[PDB]
């Protein structure tokens, strides 16, 4: 899918993808990290094998879709109750100045 | 914890003075050991409310600090009908904001807290509205 | 980012058993919270096994929050859903 | 070593049973401590 | 430890901890290599958001932008023997809730 | 009345910025400046107090000692770096490659990026695009680092330029010397380099007609003192061109020489007392940061004092050498192999593949197994002496109150039991079986987080640790029975892959109430009927149950109505 | 006390309050978590007035408590530039007197703006002697009612707490419990977002504006 | 640490190093305080061959050059003959 | 530690600090980081400053642009590439930030030697006249004469302008000095190239040498067009015999005063050197001859056009050639009387100007003719160079270091073992001054195999001249000691603002009776004291750094 055919080796799993953490723990950790911090990659941890190892949860299997409560608000705490001096600011607050 | 806005409204006496009021008819207005020696009534308003970490400080340390404020050299009460009648009623000449602010928050006695909240009152502005823009004070 | 309203709906509405596995578990993690809960127990205490129950009395008071590619996140309720 | 806090400077009592060998006070029983860090 | 000499423990993974891929599930592999391992307290920031100690990141003297997260120790373990020759690998953070 | 409170906010990671060291930030994480004859790191019996190789500032892996600004000890103190200072600095030997890319790009006397400036416009659009990938920038970058090997002279400047290559071949790291061979690019013309070149070997009569005579061939080395001032005109118009941004303070190639060493915590480092025999330790990094120390203390005194510039060359060449084996080792060798960080990051046993990915995790049993035909097919019978040293925490929720009062009052010798408890307030762990028991089991508030044993009907994990498919993590169910051997059934046995010859199967338990329903709702025997791989149910029975299945509905088993009848009977 | 200032919170309810209904129970956590807290650029509150546009709140996978950001309009302590407010006097002191209030704050000391008169400290049980020679030679006692003119917020808050003076802090902390007379420490405290000065002080109950 | 000397020594009392350093501080206090009255009209219609900074500088003719000061002291007076709350 | 050290500014961005670090002190907040993205990335279009940084939307970078376009600290350029959307691209300029580092000792140091217009009390209009003018980049004489409210002072302010404009410093037409060097030269080459399809069939001689050498002719007619030019027209229509134009805006500063401040480094090299009145004599000789001599900055090899080929020695057989042509300057001691010293063998000057002028010979400097008519200078600002830079190793540690370099230049690069013999001591001091000089990167080191084998034990070594390399060394040296010192500075006037405000406000008419406590005016006077340190070393630093240009 990237134009070509690519492998599975070291070298064909070196392309495809962006995520220096699982480029690198595959088989050549020697510098794939000093390959991302010459060139000064800004990777974004999204995937699954660097999310094993920063600690969060993954995008695929059961962490596609963050769960969330209904708040059940019956449109009554949207609407405020104005003090009793904001017509003032109206009447005489632009008088002639 | 960020803000929005910084003046959204300014507020005024009586009708916070009933907000806080409406705030402090969680417990009751004033009883506090007849609920706490009797059986339950609803069980003390059910078990004791949010008083816990620091909230009896609030609203009951400016209870007492709204109320008496009169500042008269001797040896406390405000009403729908007497503040209704403050907010229009006093609207009449090209006057600023924070004059009312004060007005509404400080009664002036005869003329000492009208001479300080005014500044500018004899350079600025004439004569005779010092004499005829105080006698609605008699409103509590 | 945009809220889709009810008429579009591109999700079909059948339940992938991810989604109950993470339902279960949720609302399993908010009774042992002390959530109090909407079916009548006989005895027993488990919140895996009520958890079990409430799914079969149709009583969770959540909703599900699907996301597309494109911030779309398509709000589809738990009573509304073919299981 | 005397850090507890229920009681102060007590004796101590690495456990024998259920392979947790945690350094524990007495007469409460409070662990006062992290789990065991042996090399 | 390892074996059963010194206390014991039944590593899983590089092979075992895919299973738990291939099935889906995302909680228990986060837990169990988590939080029953290790539950650190890497403490981090904004502006230039490397590493400290509870109350600084000693390379800003700011003490004001620190966020006490959770992370597996062994994530720290990597960080200072990263960073410990050549490297700044630095920790952005996103919000979880709003937007 | 001031009590102010700031609000917190949960944050997610996202993103990972990897750049390099400044080496001007490496002293703002100092907290010690070592540098003062670290040869001595033992105050002459016990742990030192001084700069060192160990400090007190910079934290314990000992049990008493005490430690850094965090007074705590190894559980508590994350551990604190400290900065090293050097003279005539030292090539990296992890970016060495990238140094022989960033010199050979960038010319020898106005030291800057040799390409065209209409060609130069031409790659900065096509490098910023906004779709670009790891193989696009990696096929741009060294499709542009040919063309400055390819181009002869410079751009701006008088002279010329040639290749940039090691040395002559070396692996040993004896060749770890960067040559520019100014010529073998030039044939027969430009005169004046050459012509200064051969003028240059021609006016000593005394040493120079045997010099000429015997290597007759330079091929001017480029040590880091030529490097670091030949990488500080590097002026940043041309500097995005060869992947490094300057548009962050950690964004020169200046940084790429080692002018600091950061010297590692002692936490990180193990600081082991006597194994068996009364003698220390030493552990091997402290050793080779010490010895690091040393030999950047000689060349101080040495230089200002004045000695020999051969013994000068070899004592900064063993410097050059003693750090390229500190880090990415086994590339020198003059167990005999030295850790650096490199073989804790290689694999098999690194912090990658088998530290990180896969790591030994907690509240974990290994036991052969027997069979057992009259379990159901969701249920690993547990035993009660592997059962009562595996926990699981419950949080009384008002509702299993009575029952967690029961397994309080019972007691953790008998199996419905529970070992530790936490309560609301902030202790560690109380125990149950040293102090009260009785008055323990009184208040029970809702806040509690109490450990009870592993009872019947909890959800367990189950794994062969040889896992060559999905169907190897089944969550079973717990069962208590004696005989503390495993039972887990037989229909099962196939995705094991089981033969019951000893063989080992370690099983898990999940501790949240998230991972118990997470691994039972999708992760169940009752789910897990079919291998993926076509369709096919691949749990249904085994040997004795299909061939005395076939036995009894053969053709020609009339049954009497009493062997009917118990037959009936004996299935459920 | 006199604003509705709107804010935004984030708000973590606990999974107990889902019985009670949320227009209370985003009433409590705010009550407690906003109760007297000065927030940098915008002061001191007391309590929150309602809420505003509540939409549904989020549900973190790894706590399963439930949070639920808001926004609502709350009574803050921000003046104008002419507030003229009324407090009275509790303590005494040489360089300034400060003005106390029946609890609201209590760092208001004010600095040594011109006054016109002004003694070394308390002599005979009087605070601040005016002469005004030779008009008006009345004092104050204790418990007068001092209207004062405040200046501008100045409320510089600073958190430069290392854990090397942490520990200085801790090393000191048993300076305070058996000395005759130690007094280093309860003596620096960091004062809390005003240091707010004032020109007249009214010298009991019988001058009306002079002097500003 | 400091070992050597690039020989920088001050001569305070000559004639030329305090008018030169007088000048640079009277530089300092003409560009500090931005530009000067309406002679920057020629800078905005210079145009030599430019749209887009054509179209710039027609915009910024009303830019903040020498009206700050006439403006803040008009609004000094606004503030002297009434009140109006706003932050400072 | 504790951040007083001052080495988060110290071992970083030697290059770009220096050129934004100006427009702190002299622009402000937002006209500061358009600089520090421009210089730090080179090329830059309009919108990708706006998303590179995020200050603003492209509301007020306009401003920032539109301020630093007529102080020329940055150039534009307005292409397209194959469809349009004509977008202005952006270089960075540099000649408008060397203004802001020389204007002062630009305006104090043109009166006294090549403005010689009138002396008697005529600072309180030079300063007005001039300061005015580089403050605004152009100079409309209707729009800026018009606040001056007299007309008799106006026939004085535009003979001063004539006579000024007479010895260059105002470029005159004032446009496309807003373009690039090199993009001139591939504008001028692609547009000669594009004029002969159709021809004999081409080659690299005659298709390369046509191209060039009309790229070269045409260049040079637009590089010297601003240099001479005659928009001093129409003398008395009515009045004003002679007037220059108000029309056309008039920029300021060309690099004449460059060339007259290393003319001024020349004549203090030729006053230490034989003489002094040999300085006496050619300092009005070289003030004289300065005015028509060929310019510092050498356009025709700014562009990447010097590659080792024919055009490499048509470079250096061009500095031979047009300073010897275009000057002319036919002077003599019969020239040299018309602008004769007052009072400066007393007596009989001409003779003695006439033994003089032909005693200084042999070094370089003033080449001679039997019946001379001209004065070349070829190998001569080298020479300064390098004595230059040997005196200031010499005031780096010791005259030892001194004679080490030069003995090392000296003797042609030789080997280490023959250096006792031209030297003092044996072997302690000398590895003591080479060890303190090999810390520079000023004399280089020589590897060779012994064994074909690279190892440091069995190898003799030898040492390198490598001079370039060690200017570009001092140059970066002197620009970042610069920087240094203006960072300082402006963290001094950071951190005592308010005290010196609040004399500045309102004092002014009460700085006699100081209207303040005596303390603090003790600190304004420690601090004046301070910045007059500051700008007396940045003087001297600047001219160390300013000899170091080429
Ligand atoms: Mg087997
Ligand atoms: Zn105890
Ligand atoms: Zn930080
Ligand atoms: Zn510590
Ligand atoms: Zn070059």
């Amino acid at each position: 899918y990237k134009g070509e055919v690519l492998g599975i080796t070291r070298f064909g799993l070196s392309k495809m993808r962006d995520s220096v953490l699982q480029l690198a723990s595959f088989e050549k950790t020697t510098d794939h990290l000093f390959d991302a911090a010459f060139y000064m990659k800004k990777d974004a941890v999204e995937g699954v094998s660097e999310c094993i190892i920063l600690g969060q949860t993954m995008s695929i299997g059961t962490g596609s879709f963050k769960v969330v409560k209904g708040t059940n608000i019956s449109e009554k705490d949207l609407v405020p109750k104005r003090c009793l001096f904001e017509s003032l600011s109206n009447e005489a607050a632009l008088k002639a100045n | 914890m960020k803000v929005l806005e910084e003046r959204n409204a300014f507020l005024s006496d009586y009708e916070v003075l009933k907000f806080l009021t409406d705030l402090e008819k969680k417990h009751l207005w004033d009883q506090k050991s007849l609920a706490a020696l009797k059986k339950s009534r609803s069980k003390g308003k059910q078990n004791r409310p949010y008083n816990h970490p620091e909230l009896q400080g609030i609203t009951r340390n400016v209870v007492n600090y709204l109320s008496i404020n009169k500042n008269f050299i001797n040896q406390s009460k405000m009403s729908d009908e007497s503040f209704a009648e403050l907010m229009t009623k006093l609207n009449s000449f090209k006057l600023f904001k924070a004059e009312k602010l004060q007005i509404v928050n400080q009664l002036p006695a005869n003329m000492v807290h009208l001479y300080s909240i005014v500044e500018e009152c004899d350079a600025r502005f004439d004569e005779k509205t010092i004499e005829e823009m105080l006698e609605i004070i008699s409103g509590y | 980012e945009k809220a889709i309203p009810k008429d579009q709906r591109a999700t079909t509405p059948y339940m992938t058993k991810y989604e109950r596995a993470r339902i279960l578990g949720t609302r399993a993690l908010q009774i042992s919270m002390n959530a109090p809960v909407f079916v009548d127990l006989e005895g027993e205490t488990d919140p895996l096994r009520i958890a079990m129950k409430e799914l079969a009395e149709k009583k969770i008071p959540l909703v599900i929050r699907r996301y597309l590619p494109d911030g779309s996140f398509e709000d589809w309720s738990v009573e509304e859903l073919i299981v | 070593m005397p850090v507890c806090k229920n009681c102060h400077g007590t004796e101590f009592e690495r456990d024998l049973s259920n392979a947790n060998n945690d350094l524990v006070c007495k007469a409460c029983g409070v662990v006062s401590e992290d789990n065991p860090i042996v090399s | 430890t390892e074996g059963r000499s010194r206390d014991g423990g039944l590593r899983l993974g590089e092979m075992e901890r895919d299973c738990v891929i291939a099935y889906g599930a995302s909680q228990l592999l986060l837990e169990r290599l988590m939080i029953s391992s290790d539950a650190f307290e890497v403490d981090v920031c904004d502006k230039c958001g490397l590493m400290g100690y509870s109350g600084w990141c000693t390379t800003c003297k700011s003490a004001e932008n620190i966020i006490k997260m959770t992370i597996p120790y062994a994530a720290k373990l990597l960080f200072q023997e990263l960073l410990s020759m050549n490297i700044a690998p630095r920790l952005r953070l996103e919000d979880i809730f709003q937007q | 009345m001031k009590e102010v409170v700031v609000s917190e906010t949960p944050k997610r990671i996202k993103g990972l910025e990897f750049s390099a060291l400044s080496a001007a930030d490496i002293v703002a994480q100092s907290e010690v400046e070592v540098s003062t004859r670290d040869l001595f790191d033992l105050e002459k019996d016990r742990a030192p107090k001084a700069n060192g190789a160990l400090d007190p500032k910079m934290g314990v892996s000992s049990s008493s000692l005490e430690c850094a600004t965090c007074h705590g000890n190894l559980a508590s103190c994350h551990g604190h770096f400290g900065h090293l200072k050097l003279a005539l600095p030292v090539f990296h030997i992890g970016y060495f490659k990238a140094t022989i890319q960033i010199l050979q790009g960038i010319c020898k006397n106005c030291s800057a990026i040799l390409l065209s400036e209409t060609d130069k416009r031409q790659f900065l659009h096509e490098l910023r695009r906004p779709g670009v990938d790891n193989l696009r920038r990696m096929g741009i970058l060294k499709k542009i680092l040919d063309q400055c090997k390819k181009q002869r002279r410079c751009l701006h400047c008088g002279a010329l330029n040639g290749v940039v290559k090691k040395a002559a071949a070396g692996a040993g790291s004896a060749a770890l010397k960067i040559i520019h061979d100014t010529f073998r690019w030039v044939g027969k013309k430009s005169a004046p380099e050459k012509d200064i070149w051969v003028g240059e070997w021609k006016e000593v009569l005394a040493h120079n007609p045997e010099l000429e005579r015997y290597v007759k061939r330079c091929m001017d080395d480029l040590n880091p003192l030529k490097t670091l001032n030949l990488f500080k005109q590097i002026k940043s118009a041309d500097c995005e061109l060869l992947g490094i941004d300057a548009t962050v303070p950690s964004g020169r190639p200046e940084t790429y020489i080692w002018r600091y060493l950061p010297a590692p915590p002692v936490c990180i480092r193990p600081s082991v007392m006597m194994q068996d025999s009364p003698a220390s330790n030493e552990d091997d990094l402290t050793v080779k940061l010490t010895e690091i120390v040393w030999t950047s203390s000689l060349i101080k005194a040495g230089l200002d004092k004045g000695i020999s510039i051969n013994n000068m060359m070899e004592h900064w060449d063993y410097l050059q050498l003693t750090v390229a084996m500190y880090i990415n080792s086994d590339s020198v060798n003059p167990v005999k192999p030295i850790r650096g960080f490199c073989q804790r990051l290689k694999g098999k046993q690194g912090r990658f593949r088998g530290n990180l990915s896969g790591k030994r995790v907690d509240f974990s049993g290994r036991t052969v197994i027997s069979p057992d035909p009259n379990l159901s097919i969701d249920e690993v019978a547990v035993p009660d002496r592997v059962a009562k040293v595996l926990t699981y925490p419950e949080k009384v929720t008002r509702y299993n109150r009575h029952k967690l009062q029961e397994l309080i009052v019972n007691g953790p010798n008998v199996h419905p039991g529970a070992n530790y408890l936490l309560k609301r307030n902030e202790d560690a762990r109380r125990n149950l079986r040293y102090g009260d028991r009785m008055k323990l089991a009184k208040n029970l508030q809702i806040g509690d987080v109490v450990e009870r044993h592993l009872e019947d009907g909890d959800v367990v994990l189950f794994n062969r640790q040889p896992s060559l498919h999905r169907l190897s993590i089944l969550s079973h169910y717990a069962k208590i029975r004696p005989w503390r051997t495993f039972r887990l059934n037989e229909c099962v046995c196939t995705p094991y892959n089981a033969d019951f010859d000893g063989d080992e199967m370690n099983l898990h338990v999940p501790q949240t109430e998230e991972a118990r329903a997470e691994a039972i709702n999708l992760m169940g025997v009752k789910n897990n009927l079919l291998t993926p791989k076509s369709g096919e149910p691949i749990i249904a029975a085994t040997q004795d149950f299909i061939t005395g299945s076939y036995l009894i509905s053969h053709k020609d088993s009339f049954y009497d109505r009493a062997t009917l009848t118990q037959l009936l009977s004996m299935m459920s | 006390m006199f604003i509705l200032s709107k804010i935004a919170d984030l708000v973590r309810i606990p999974p107990d309050q889902f019985h009670r209904d949320t227009i209370s129970a985003i009433t409590h956590q705010l009550n407690n978590k906003f109760a007297n807290k000065i927030i940098p650029n915008v002061g001191l509150c007391i309590t929150i007035y309602d809420l505003l546009t509540v939409e549904e709140g989020q549900l973190k996978p790894g706590d399963g408590s439930s949070y639920i950001n808001v926004t609502f309009r709350a009574v803050v302590f921000k003046p104008f530039l002419g507030e003229i407010v009324t407090g009275w006097i509790s303590k005494c002191t040489a360089e300034g007197i400060k003005v106390s209030l029946l609890g609201i704050f209590d760092d208001i000391f004010i600095p040594q703006n011109m006054l016109f008169e002004g003694c070394y400290y308390t002599p005979e049980e009087s605070a601040w002697i005016w002469p005004m020679d030779e008009e008006t030679k009345l004092y104050f006692d204790v418990n007068e009612k001092i209207r004062f003119r405040i200046e501008r917020e100045v409320f510089v808050d600073v958190k430069p707490k290392s854990p090397k003076e942490r520990e200085l802090e801790e090393r000191a902390q048993l300076e305070n419990e058996i000395e005759g007379k130690n007094e280093e420490t309860p003596q620096n405290e960091k004062p809390p977002a005003y240091a707010l000065l004032g020109s007249c002080q009214t010298d009991g109950m019988g001058l009306v504006s002079w002097w500003e | 640490e400091f070992p050597s000397i690039p020989l920088p020594i001050n001569g305070p009392i000559t004639n030329k190093e305090r008018s030169l350093a007088v000048k640079y501080i009277n530089f300092g206090k003409t560009v500090k305080d931005g530009p000067f009255y309406t002679g920057s009209m020629s800078l905005i219609i210079d145009q030599q061959e430019n749209s887009k900074s054509g179209k710039r500088k027609p915009n910024i003719i009303l830019d903040e050059d020498d009206t700050n000061d006439g403006i803040e002291r008009y609004s000094d007076k606004y503030l002297k003959k009434r009140k109006i709350g706003i932050s400072i | 530690v504790m951040t007083i050290s001052s080495l988060e500014q110290r071992t970083l961005n030697p290059d770009l600090f220096l050129y934004k670090e100006l427009v702190k002190a002299h622009l402000g907040e937002r006209a500061a980081s358009v600089i520090g993205m421009l210089v730090a990335l080179g090329r830059l279009s309009v919108r990708e400053l706006v998303e590179k940084i995020d200050g603003m939307d492209v509301d007020s970078v306009k401003t920032t642009l539109v301020s630093l376009t007529q102080l020329r600290c940055v150039k534009y350029l307005q292409e397209t590439a194959i469809s349009g959307k004509k977008t202005t691209y952006y270089y960075y300029n540099e000649e408008g930030i060397h203004i802001l580092l020389y204007s002062g000792l630009i305006i104090d140091e043109i009166i006294t030697q090549m403005r010689v217009n009138d002396e008697e009390e005529h600072k309180q209009l030079v300063a007005e006249i001039v300061q005015n003018v580089i403050s605004l980049g152009s100079l409309t004489v209707e729009d800026y004469l018009s606040s001056v409210t007299s007309d008799s002072m106006k026939y004085t302010i535009s003979s001063l302008f004539v006579q000024l404009c007479e010895m260059g410093y105002l470029i005159q037409i004032s446009k496309l000095h807003y373009t690039p060097i090199e993009d001139l030269w591939q504008f001028l080459y692609e547009k000669h190239y594009k004029n002969i399809p159709r021809n004999s069939p081409l080659s690299d001689l005659k298709k390369r040498s046509q191209a060039k050498m009309n790229a070269k002719t045409d260049f040079a007619k637009i590089i010297n067009k601003p240099n001479e030019l005659s928009q001093i027209l129409t003398v008395d229509p009515k009045t004003s015999l002679r007037i220059v134009k108000p029309t056309v805006s008039l920029t300021i500063n060309l690099d004449r005063f460059m060339k007259g401040r290393r003319s001024k480094q020349l004549i203090n090299l030729a006053k230490t050197r034989v003489g002094s009145v040999t300085a006496q004599v050619y300092k009005i000789a070289l003030r004289l001859t300065e005015q028509k001599s060929p310019k510092i900055r050498d356009p025709l090899t700014q562009t990447g056009l010097l590659q080792d080929l024919e055009e490499a020695k048509s470079f250096q057989d061009e500095a031979e050639l047009v300073e010897e042509k275009t000057p002319g300057l036919t002077f003599n001691a019969i020239d040299l009387a018309r602008h004769l010293p007052a009072e400066l063998h007393s007596a009989s000057l001409i003779n003695s100007h006439l033994k003089i002028l032909a005693s200084s010979n042999f070094p370089f400097l003033n080449e001679t003719k039997p019946g001379v008519y001209y004065v070349p200078y070829s190998k001569l600002m080298p020479v300064l160079k390098s004595s230059v830079y040997e005196y200031v190793i010499a005031s780096t540690l010791g005259p030892s270091a001194m004679r080490l370099s030069r003995c090392i230049r000296d003797n042609k690069l030789v080997s280490e073992k023959i250096i006792n013999s031209t030297a003092l001591m044996k072997e302690k001091d000398i590895r003591s001054t080479l060890a303190s000089l090999i810390r520079y990167n000023s004399v280089e080191i020589q590897e060779v195999p012994r064994t074909a084998d690279r190892s440091a034990s069995r190898a003799v070594f030898l040492f390198r001249c490598k001079e370039t390399h060690s200017y570009n060394f001092m140059r970066q040296n002197l620009e970042w000691n610069m920087a240094n010192l203006l960072f300082k500075k402006e963290k001094l006037k950071q951190e005592n603002s308010t005290l010196l405000k609040k004399a500045n406000r309102d004092d002014v008419k009460g700085r006699e009776n100081e209207l303040l406590l005596p303390s603090e005016l003790n600190q304004l006077k420690m601090v004046n004291e301070r910045e007059l340190n500051v700008f007396a070393r940045l003087s001297r630093l600047l001219s160390l750094w300013e000899v170091f240009q080429m």
